[PDB]
């Protein structure tokens, strides 16, 4: 099917992008203490 | 003409007092205002094909 | 009045597609699932405090003490469920999240309708079924149903525009 | 080159007359006396050549020829078309109310 | 159809698949359109038509009387569909008959109270384990059975 | 001890991260069949005839569907309320043609959530605790059979069942209105009342608690660190809850005893889905809702339409639409 | 088909018995408290 | 690489039920 | 719309600051009592 | 389960962030022109 | 001492054509000097044949074995029609009504659906000159008309259609349409098609004849989308004769 | 809009007499005529043939004619078909079949004067709607 | 220019994953001591 170009880089980027900044979050957050 | 509200709108003509006159049919076995029926023309003015 | 509200959304904008009204619907069942599933946890998780078979009465207001086991509603929805809360707070919080986020989210979705911004159709579906004469989808059969909405509701219901239309441009399947 | 043979059928005389090989059996009760009884007759020996040829149908009685007669100005022929009656659609063209 | 001179054996319809007269999905002839799922059906006002292939083309062509006639129009204007205020028809008719069908009364009835008894037997059947073993109102603090449990992980 | 007790002791050990139980015996194969077939399906399945006009409708992903119109289409219409598994096709292409997979579906699903809410019983017994949480779970379970079961069985086709898709879900949405004006149905009015106001006494009850908390925490870390597992003080204050409450209204109309109110917070959306799931029940012995098409009408006969009208001309529209070539005769009885 | 058919049937018949044998292994007595 | 977009993401979601599960944070009492 | 939100919530934390991290934690059923107060929250009249 | 004693931390200071953003920064703008091509 | 309804419901053997026993080899006079009539003619179809559309063609086409998805709604029975003695002394059976068609759905290897309209309508067959009794050595050969697989009020996932519904891309308003015409405007398609009738047993003393067929037919062509696929079909079939 | 006397009159034969019936005529005319009638007839239309509605266009070209109070009374006790040709009696309501349709075994003559009038009175009410099927619902 | 389509997402994948991965581990060594 006729899809939208980009529409695969917004949601590669949909999913990354706030993924990563819980992840950074919570690595940080075990590696206290 | 098509409302704003409308994404599809039939084709029907009217005349100068709104009485419908021609249209495009959809069931077409009892129909009354198809295009041939009514010797349905196009004329054109001005733009590219004026006349 | 408000029953053709709902009828009207469905036939000229499609509101039932618009991705903002999904995350309203699942703001309101989820509420109603969080309401019904959080009365019955407590309700069956009580502590004998008193000893009449109508246990309504086993709770003083002034009391310090939980009226019901935290521990072992945990650990009944862990082993049903897979998961579990441990907390009341985050509980009782999740609880005003869940139902209001969802009605934000819709108020969102119309908000884009008062500009006919709908969320009516998809292109890559429109395109090949416009040149493949079998391709049929649940999603085609509904956009028939509200050409079936429009031009047999739209007369009556708006009689400022003065529609008139004959009996043979209304789409109708076979023998209905 | 494509042409929708239904809609360039109803720019013919079966747009404006009852077409004695193409048009569906309910249209006969536009007028007095032909339904059911002629209308059966009429589309079982179906196709005709010209329009007077309706009235040498066998069984026909002599009053019977008479109303046909008094509604030959509302008939008219053309040639059959496939997409009209196949399906038996002179006798049921899924169209009611 | 057929008293105007309709060939129903051998009419087409719009599908494909015959206007009157059909096949079931092993064999045996049946009535055309949506009723395909209804072949099942079995009556007294219809048996006569019915033989050992299905439904009879020449039977049917034949030998059709008219007291079966007025028994199917009938039962075509009395299905079991009908209003809350009892307006007989789809939901789509207008005021006018006044009826619904016993079996719609009495099917619909019986459904809300087998529901609920069912609804009673998982609470009357649920209470009297608990009340037989001891907690039917409650936890006891000084006894808490999962205290005494190992955890889950 | 011998064997079977030793499985017997397994079966209901109340040690296991997740518990099996009895009901847990039949949950588990079936849930699992019925959620392998359906992935499965959702992604490959080829079209289905779904109203036995040989007329197939695609639902699978590669079949060009995305996820808010991919389905697993219902069986077909000449099958009926016939019984359709794998051994009754002469080949898997007949099945899948014929819409094979739905009811391996349902039937696998319906008895695997049936056991489910029995799983619930069964824990609740082993724990010592009361066993009505099922009776709770009753209510969506219900809701479940009626548009999966109860209503084929009163219209007589699965194929009127509701599709196992987000678009497909619309679509049952709106023939069952046409054909039932659910809206005007006092039944599904009870079920609005009762998701709507779930919402509502959600939202209210979470709120309530929430701003009574009692100070445990600075504003640098969050106020849940207050509260922690298993502690035998109420973490906030009932009491400073209800005056607050009691004066948005009136004092009588606010709760003081937290059982009272925590089981009208369970009671309330359970009998309003209760009565929507019986509504969808009643209909399909085709009880439909009110109809007042044409009630009103002045002095000399002329009809003087109201709102219920209205309603009757956006029903239409859907009757005359939905399933355009399945019918072949002026009334559509079912 | 038919071998299909008796895979399934023996499959569906052993989880019953497991179902209604286990019930009866003395399943009130398998609770917190009153065993008896 | 629509479907493999869809799939990908679905089997995201069931590989996040079964870390939350079985690899969650150990409820504890005091 | 978003920014009503904003409003009302960023408004709630000025006014309410002192019950930001939760309500006193000595609070008697007394401040509550109706009939008692006759004035609502005013210690300055029994 | 008692705990492992094989488990090790892992340390990046901030000269090594530098180092690895520019040789990936580099290696991209270097390799794009051939992924588009 | 025959089945009734109650006994057959669910076998499948409403769909199989009458069968004759393995002595039933006689013949059946025919005379001029009377008129005669197949009372009913069954036809049961067995293997259903697609011939593909090759790619560099000078290789010619070749027929493959398919597999049926539509169940036991295939075959064609209670047909009738005059069976007319000429001067040459040939038989001509011409039909007139029964059930003379069932649409039926196939797969071929890949997944492609082939359907199509098994049908004998209109059907004309005759023997060679010189006929003086139905043997087991005669056979049948003629041509019937095979109609569009969809009739006129048959309406395109989109709505479009012949006797009714659009006539345009209503979802695409302002594309082209000339992309889209063979899309838009549906034709009625009227093909013919050919069958041969061996006959293989033959009661004279009942009239009832039996044999195999094999007939030959277009596929469905979706009101003109697509262009339709030669089928052959092959199984048995069952007759039988009276005096008029 | 009333229901005048104007409204009431309807053709009685087909020389052209008028009756005039009263207020209390049409309201028993449009009571049995939901009796005996309205479970094919809803709204001027027929549900069990929808060619032939009950419109007084469609009567007045019926054979013999139907659009009075003469020919409908006629029709009432030997109904025929479109054309007369058949006398339908046998699968149509009416007095000469009293005894298969037990509904018409009651009316009296006055009870079939008040609903032939009924079903020329309301095409005067409701135009199109009468005999004009769900489009016009 | 018609260049690739799917260069767009690789060239974006290329730079962001091994960047989010340094990151990572960046953030959980100043957490530390
Ligand atoms: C302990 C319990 C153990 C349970 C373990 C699982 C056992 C299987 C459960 C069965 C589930 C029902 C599936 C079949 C449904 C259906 O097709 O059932 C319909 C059948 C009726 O069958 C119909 O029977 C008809 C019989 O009519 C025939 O015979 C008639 C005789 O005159 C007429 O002639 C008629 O014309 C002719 O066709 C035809 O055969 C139809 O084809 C056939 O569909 O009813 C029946 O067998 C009887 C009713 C079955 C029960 C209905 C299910 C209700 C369950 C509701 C659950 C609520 C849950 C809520 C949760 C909270
Ligand atoms: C907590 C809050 C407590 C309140 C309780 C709330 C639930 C009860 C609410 C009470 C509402 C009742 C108001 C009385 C109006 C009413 O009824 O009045 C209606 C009738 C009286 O009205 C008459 O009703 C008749 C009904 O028609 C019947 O009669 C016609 C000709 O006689 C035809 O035969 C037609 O087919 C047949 O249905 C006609 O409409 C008459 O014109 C009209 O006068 O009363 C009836 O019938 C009598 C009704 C007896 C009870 C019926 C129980 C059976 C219902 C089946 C249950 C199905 C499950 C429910 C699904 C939802
Ligand atoms: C699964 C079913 C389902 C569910 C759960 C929802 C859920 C929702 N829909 Mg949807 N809907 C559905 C299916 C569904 N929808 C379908 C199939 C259609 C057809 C297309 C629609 C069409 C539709 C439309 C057209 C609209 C919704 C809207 C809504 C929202 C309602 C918000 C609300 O509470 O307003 C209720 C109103 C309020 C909460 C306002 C406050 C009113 C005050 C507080 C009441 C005070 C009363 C006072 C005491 C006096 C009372 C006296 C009186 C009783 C006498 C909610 C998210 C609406 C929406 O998105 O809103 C943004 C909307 O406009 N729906
Ligand atoms: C303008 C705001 C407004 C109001 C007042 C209502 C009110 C109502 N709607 Mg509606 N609705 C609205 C907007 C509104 N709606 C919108 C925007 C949509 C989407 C387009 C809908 C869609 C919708 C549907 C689809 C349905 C309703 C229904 C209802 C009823 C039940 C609602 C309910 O229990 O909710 C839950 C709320 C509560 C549980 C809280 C209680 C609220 C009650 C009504 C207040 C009563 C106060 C009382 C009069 C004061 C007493 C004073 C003294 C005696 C003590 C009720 C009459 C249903 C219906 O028709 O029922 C017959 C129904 O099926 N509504
Ligand atoms: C639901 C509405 C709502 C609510 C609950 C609040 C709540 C709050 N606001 Mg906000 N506010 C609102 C809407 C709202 N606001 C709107 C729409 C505006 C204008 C953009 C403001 C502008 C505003 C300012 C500038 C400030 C607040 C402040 C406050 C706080 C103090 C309470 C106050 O002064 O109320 C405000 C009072 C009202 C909203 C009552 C309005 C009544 C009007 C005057 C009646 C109009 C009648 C009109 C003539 C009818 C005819 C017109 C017709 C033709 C259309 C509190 C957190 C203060 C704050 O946070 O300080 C810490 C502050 O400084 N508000
Ligand atoms: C210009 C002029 C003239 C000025 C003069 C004006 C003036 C000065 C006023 C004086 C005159 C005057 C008084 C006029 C009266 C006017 C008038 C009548 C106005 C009223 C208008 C009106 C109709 C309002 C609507 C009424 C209304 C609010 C009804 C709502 C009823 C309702 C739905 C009640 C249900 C309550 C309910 C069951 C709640 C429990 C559910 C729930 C989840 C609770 C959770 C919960 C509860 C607890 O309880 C506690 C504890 C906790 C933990 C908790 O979880
Ligand atoms: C207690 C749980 C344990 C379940 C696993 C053990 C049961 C074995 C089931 C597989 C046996 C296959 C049926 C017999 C084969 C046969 O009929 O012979 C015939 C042939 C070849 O032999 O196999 C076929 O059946 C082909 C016909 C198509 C039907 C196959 C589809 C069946 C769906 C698969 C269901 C199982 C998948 C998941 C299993 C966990
Ligand atoms: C008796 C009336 C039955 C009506 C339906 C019952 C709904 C009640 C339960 C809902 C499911 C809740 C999930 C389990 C929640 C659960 O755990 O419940 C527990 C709760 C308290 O249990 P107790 O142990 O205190 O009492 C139960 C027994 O021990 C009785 O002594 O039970 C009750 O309050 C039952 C009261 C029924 C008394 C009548 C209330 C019924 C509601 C009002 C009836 C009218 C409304 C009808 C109009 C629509
Ligand atoms: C036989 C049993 C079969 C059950 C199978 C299990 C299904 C798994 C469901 C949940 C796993 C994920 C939970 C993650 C998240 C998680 O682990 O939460 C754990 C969390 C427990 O929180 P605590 O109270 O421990 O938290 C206190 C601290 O968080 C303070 O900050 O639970 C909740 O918050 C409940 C609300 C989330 C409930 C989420 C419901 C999930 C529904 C599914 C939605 C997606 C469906 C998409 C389909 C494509
Ligand atoms: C940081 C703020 C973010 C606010 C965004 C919300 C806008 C939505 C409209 C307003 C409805 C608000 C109702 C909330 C209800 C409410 O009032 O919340 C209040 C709450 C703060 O309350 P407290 O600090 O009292 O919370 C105590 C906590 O321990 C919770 O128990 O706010 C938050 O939790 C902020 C986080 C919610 C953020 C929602 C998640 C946003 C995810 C966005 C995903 C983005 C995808 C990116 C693609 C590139
Ligand atoms: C059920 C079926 C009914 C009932 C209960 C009544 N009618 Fe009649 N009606 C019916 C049919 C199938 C037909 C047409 C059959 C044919 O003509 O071959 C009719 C026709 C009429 C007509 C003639 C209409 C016309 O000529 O255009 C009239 C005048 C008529 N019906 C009246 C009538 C009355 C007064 C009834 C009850 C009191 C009544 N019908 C009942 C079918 C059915
Ligand atoms: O299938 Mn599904 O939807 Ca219950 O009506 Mn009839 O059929 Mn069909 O049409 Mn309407
Ligand atoms: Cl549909
Ligand atoms: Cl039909
Ligand atoms: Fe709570």
């Amino acid at each position: 099917m006729e899809v939208n170009q980009l529409g695969l880089i917004a949601t590669a980027l949909f999913v990354l992008v706030p993924s990563v900044f819980l992840i950074i979050l919570y690595v940080q957050t075990e590696s206290q203490q | 003409r098509m409302p704003a509200f409308f994404e599809s709108f039939p084709v029907i003509l009217t005349d100068k007092n709104g009485v419908v006159k021609a249209d495009i049919p959809f069931r077409r076995a009892e129909s009354k205002y198809s295009f041939e029926q009514q010797g349905v023309t196009v004329s054109f003015y001005g733009g590219e094909l004026n006349g | 009045a408000i029953f053709r509200f709902l009828l009207f959304f469905q036939g000229f904008h499609n509101w039932t597609l618009n991705p903002f009204h999904m995350m309203g619907v699942a703001g309101v069942l989820g509420g109603a699932l969080l309401c019904a599933i959080h009365g019955a946890t407590v309700e069956n998780t009580l502590f004998q405090d008193g000893e009449g078979a109508s246990t309504f009465r086993a709770f003083n207001p002034t009391q310090a003490e939980e009226t019901y086991s935290m521990v072992t509603a945990n650990r009944f929805w862990s082993q049903i469920f897979g998961i579990a809360f441990s907390n009341k707070r985050w509980l009782h919080f999740f609880m005003l999240f869940v139902p209001v986020t969802g009605l934000w989210m819709s108020a969102i979705g119309v908000v884009g309708l008062a500009l006919n911004l709908r969320s009516y159709d998809f292109i890559s579906q429109e395109i090949r079924a416009a040149e493949d004469p079998e391709f049929e989808t649940f999603y085609t059969k509904n956009l028939l149903l509200n050409e079936g909405i429009r031009a047999w509701m739209a007369p009556q219901d708006q009689p400022h525009e003065n529609f008139v239309f004959p009996e043979e441009v209304l789409p109708r399947g076979n023998a209905l | 080159e494509l042409v929708n043979v239904v809609d360039e059928k109803l720019g013919t005389a079966y747009g404006e007359k009852i077409d004695l090989n193409n048009t569906n059996i309910a249209a006969f009760i536009q007028y007095r006396g032909l339904y059911p009884t002629l209308a059966k007759l009429i589309v079982k020996n179906a196709p005709y050549e010209s329009v007077e040829d309706v009235l040498n149908i066998p069984g026909l009685t002599e009053r019977q020829k008479q109303i046909l007669r008094e509604n030959l100005e509302h008939f008219t022929v053309t040639e059959v078309e496939t997409a009209l009656v196949e399906g038996g659609d002179r006798y049921n063209n899924g169209l009611y109310k | 159809d057929q008293k105007l001179g309709a060939n129903v054996g051998s009419a087409q319809g719009p599908t494909g698949l015959g206007k009157y007269l059909m096949r079931s999905p092993t064999g045996e002839i049946i009535f055309g359109g949506e009723t395909m799922r209804f072949w099942d059906f079995r009556g007294p006002w219809l048996e006569p038509l019915r033989g050992p292939n299905g439904l009879d083309l020449n039977k049917i062509k034949n030998d059709i009387q008219p007291w079966q006639e007025r028994r199917a129009a009938e039962y075509m204007t009395h299905a079991p569909l009908g209003s809350l205020n009892s307006v007989g028809g789809v939901a789509t008719e207008i005021n006018s008959v006044n009826f619904v069908s016993p079996r719609s009364w009495l099917a619909t009835s019986h459904f809300v109270l087998a529901f609920f008894f069912l609804v009673g037997h998982l609470w009357h059947a649920g209470r009297a384990r608990a009340a037989a073993a001891g907690f039917e109102k409650g936890i006891d603090r000084e006894s808490e059975p999962v205290l005494s449990m190992p955890s889950l992980d | 001890a011998n064997l079977w007790e030793r499985f017997c002791n397994w079966v209901t050990s109340t040690d296991n991260r997740l518990y099996v139980g009895w009901f847990g015996v039949i949950m588990i194969p079936t849930l699992l069949a019925a959620t392998i077939c359906f992935v499965i399906a959702f992604i490959a399945a080829p079209p289905v005839d779904i109203d036995g006009i040989r007329e197939p409708v695609s639902g699978s992903l590669l079949y060009g569907n995305n996820i808010i119109t991919g389905a697993v289409v219902p069986s077909s219409n000449a099958i009926g309320l016939h019984f359709y598994p794998i051994w009754e096709a002469a080949s898997l292409d007949e099945w899948l043609y014929n819409g094979g997979p739905y009811q391996l579906i349902i039937f696998h699903f319906l008895l695997g959530a049936s056991c489910y809410m029995g799983r619930q019983w069964e824990l609740s017994y082993r724990l010592g605790m009361r066993p009505w949480i099922c009776v709770a779970y009753s209510a969506p379970l219900a809701s479940a059979f009626a548009v999966f079961l109860i209503y084929p069985i009163g219209q007589g086709s699965f194929s009127d069942g509701m599709p196992l898709g987000i678009s497909g879900t619309f679509n049952f949405m709106i023939v069952f209105q046409a054909e039932h004006n659910i809206l005007m149905h006092p039944f599904h009015q009870l079920g609005v009342a009762g998701v709507f106001g779930g919402a509502l006494f959600c939202a209210m009850h979470g709120s309530l608690v929430t701003s009574s908390l009692i100070r445990e925490t600075t504003e640098t870390e969050s106020a849940n660190y207050g509260y922690k597992f298993g502690q035998e003080e109420e973490t906030y204050n009932i009491v400073a809850a209800h005056g607050y409450f009691g004066r948005l209204i009136f004092q009588y109309a606010s709760f003081n005893n937290s059982r009272s109110l925590h089981f009208f917070l369970a009671a309330w959306p359970v009998v309003g889905v209760w009565f929507t799931a019986l509504g969808i029940s009643t209909m399909a012995f085709n009880l439909n809702g009110f109809n007042f098409n044409h009630s009103v009408i002045d002095a000399k006969g002329n009809v003087i339409n109201t709102w219920a009208d209205i309603i009757n001309r956006a029903n239409l529209g859907m009757e005359v639409m939905h399933e355009r070539n399945a019918h072949n005769f002026p009334l559509d009885l079912a | 088909m038919e071998t299909l058919k008796i895979t399934v049937y023996i499959v569906v018949t052993f989880f019953v018995l497991l179902f209604v044998f286990g019930f009866l292994s003395g399943d009130p007595a398998r609770n917190p408290k009153r065993k008896d | 690489m629509e479907t493999i977009t869809y799939v990908f993401i679905f089997a995201c979601i069931i590989a996040l039920f079964f870390f939350a599960i079985f690899f969650r944070e150990p409820p504890r009492i005091t | 719309l978003l920014f009503f939100f904003g409003h009302i919530w960023h408004g709630a934390r000025t006014l309410f600051r002192d019950v930001f991290s939760g309500i006193d934690p000595e609070l008697s059923p007394e401040q509550v009592e109706w009939g008692f107060y006759q004035k609502v929250g005013d210690v300055t009249t029994r | 389960m008692e705990p492992n004693p094989n488990r090790q931390p892992v340390e990046l200071n901030r000269t090594s962030l530098y180092l690895g953003l520019l040789l990936i920064l580099v290696l991209a703008l270097l390799f794009s022109s051939y992924f588009f091509n | 001492q025959t089945l009734t309804y109650d006994d057959i419901v669910g076998t499948g053997l409403a769909n199989k054509c009458p069968t004759l026993d393995d002595t039933a080899r006689g013949a059946y006079p025919i005379d001029s000097s009377q008129t005669y009539r197949i009372a009913r003619l069954c036809l049961q179809p067995t293997t259903f044949l697609v011939k593909e559309e090759p790619k560099n063609k000078r290789q010619e086409a070749e027929f493959v074995p398919t597999k049926l998805v539509t169940r036991e709604t295939t075959s064609l029975d209670q047909i009738q029609g005059e069976l007319k003695v000429n001067s040459d002394g040939s038989l001509t059976f011409v039909e007139e009504d029964g059930i003379d068609f069932q649409p039926v759905t196939v797969q071929m290897a890949g997944g492609e659906r082939i359907p199509l309209l098994f049908t004998v309508k209109n059907l004309v067959a005759s023997t060679q000159p010189n006929v003086t009794s139905i043997t087991t050595s005669t056979d049948f050969k003629g041509e019937f008309n095979v109609p569009s697989y969809r009739t006129a009020n048959f309406l395109d996932p989109k709505g479009r259609g012949l006797a009714s519904g659009y006539d345009s891309a209503i979802a695409l308003p302002q594309a082209k349409e000339e992309e889209l015409a063979r899309a838009n405007v549906k034709r009625f398609s009227l093909t013919k098609g050919q069958i041969s009738l061996n006959v293989a047993k033959v009661d004279g003393r009942t009239g009832e004849i039996a044999g195999t067929f094999e007939s030959e037919q277009l596929s469905d062509d979706d009101m003109g989308a697509h262009e339709p696929h030669e089928v052959k079909i092959q199984g048995v079939f069952y007759a039988s004769i009276e005096p008029a | 809009a009333e229901l005048t006397p104007e409204v009431l009159t309807v053709p009685l034969n087909s020389e052209g007499k008028t009756i005039t019936l009263t207020e209390k005529q049409y309201l028993e005319g449009k009571r049995l005529f939901q009796y005996a009638c309205a479970s094919c007839h809803v709204g001027g239309i027929t549900k069990t043939n929808p060619s032939l509605d009950l419109r007084t266009e469609t009567l007045a070209l019926a054979t013999p004619p139907r659009d009075n109070i003469e020919g409908l009374v006629d029709y009432m006790k030997n109904p025929t078909t479109y054309d007369g040709e058949q006398e339908i009696a046998e699968v149509h309501p009416s007095l000469r079949s009293a005894d298969i349709f037990p509904k018409m075994r009651n009316l009296t003559e006055k009870d079939l004067v008040a609903i032939a009038g009924h079903i020329l009175v309301e095409p005067k009410i409701l135009g199109d709607k009468w005999g004009g099927g769900k489009v016009y619902y």
